[PDB]
């Protein structure tokens, strides 16, 4: 997962 | 009231972490701006997750919108801080980083800085309200899409249409004339953002040659966005075609 994906899904 | 939610979800302002003891070189100033942009990008994600309607869009579309609009949201907020805190006399990047003529020159972005100052001067002319500002910032998040459209284009269009309706309802408080002045201002953002991105892509591609540092968040976003913008995959959405 990208940093953006990680932040949006947490 | 979705606009009252917007006012309440506005992020805390961020410090630049600007080191005024270090030489005010273009490398040092631009590296500070990039560190600032990275911190702002974390705030954009936290804000977008709680933005009414945003959760309805699929994850791929949420990522696309954030990556395509980052410079638009960032430059529009810089204009807001400049207007609110200095009456648009200076560029208020952060409480600890306010640009005067000296810093505009040192940054090696003088002309882009004057272009940004011109937008903040429009906020004064129009006497832009915080309510108008918050709706317009959502419209900027929804102002650039892929040329072949999003994964859930109809869901996006419903959200965008709804926020346009909110802006029209809001201008009655300060009305058709005001609506068109606000949509003209929103459209004008695309041209300034294009020029800001052109310089950002240049310093990104010739980074260590120019000693300009980028945080991980910016590296990731720009690496994805840069080939898409340059190949003509980005589609700016205009209220009024130029
Ligand atoms: N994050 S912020 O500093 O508070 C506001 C944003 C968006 O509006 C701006 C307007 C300006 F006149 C100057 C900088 C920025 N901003 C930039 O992030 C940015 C733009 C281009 C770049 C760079 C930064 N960085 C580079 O290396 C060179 O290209």
């Amino acid at each position: 997962k990208s940093l953006l994906q990680q932040l949006l899904t947490e | 009231s979705p606009v009252m939610v917007l006012e309440n979800i506005e992020p805390e302002i961020v410090y630049a972490g600007y080191d005024s003891s270090k030489p005010d070189t273009a490398e040092n100033l631009l590296s500070t701006l990039n560190r600032l942009a990275g911190k702002q990008m974390i705030q954009v994600v936290k804000w977008a997750k709680v933005l009414p309607g945003f959760k309805n869009l699929p994850l791929e579309d949420q990522i696309t919108l954030i990556q395509y609009s980052w410079m638009s949201l960032s430059s529009f907020a810089l204009s807001w801080r400049s207007y609110k805190h200095t009456n648009s006399q200076f560029l208020y990047f952060a409480p600890d980083l306010v640009f005067n003529e000296e810093k505009m020159h040192q940054s090696a972005m003088y002309e882009l800085c004057q272009g940004m100052h011109q937008i903040s001067l429009q906020f004064v002319r129009l006497q832009l309200t915080f309510e108008e500002y918050t709706i317009m910032k959502v419209l900027l998040l929804l102002s650039t899409i892929p040329k072949d459209g999003l994964k859930s284009q109809a869901a996006f269009e419903e959200m965008r249409t709804n926020y346009i309706k909110e802006l029209r309802k809001m201008v009655t408080k300060s009305s058709w004339q005001r609506f068109y002045q606000l949509t003209k201002l929103l459209d004008s953002m695309h041209d300034l953002v294009s020029d800001l991105l052109e310089f950002c892509f240049y310093t990104f591609r010739e980074s260590h040659a120019l000693k300009v540092e980028f945080p991980a968040m910016l590296v990731e976003i720009i690496s994805d966005q840069l080939p898409k913008v340059e190949s003509g995959n980005a589609k700016p959405l205009y209220f009024h075609r130029k």
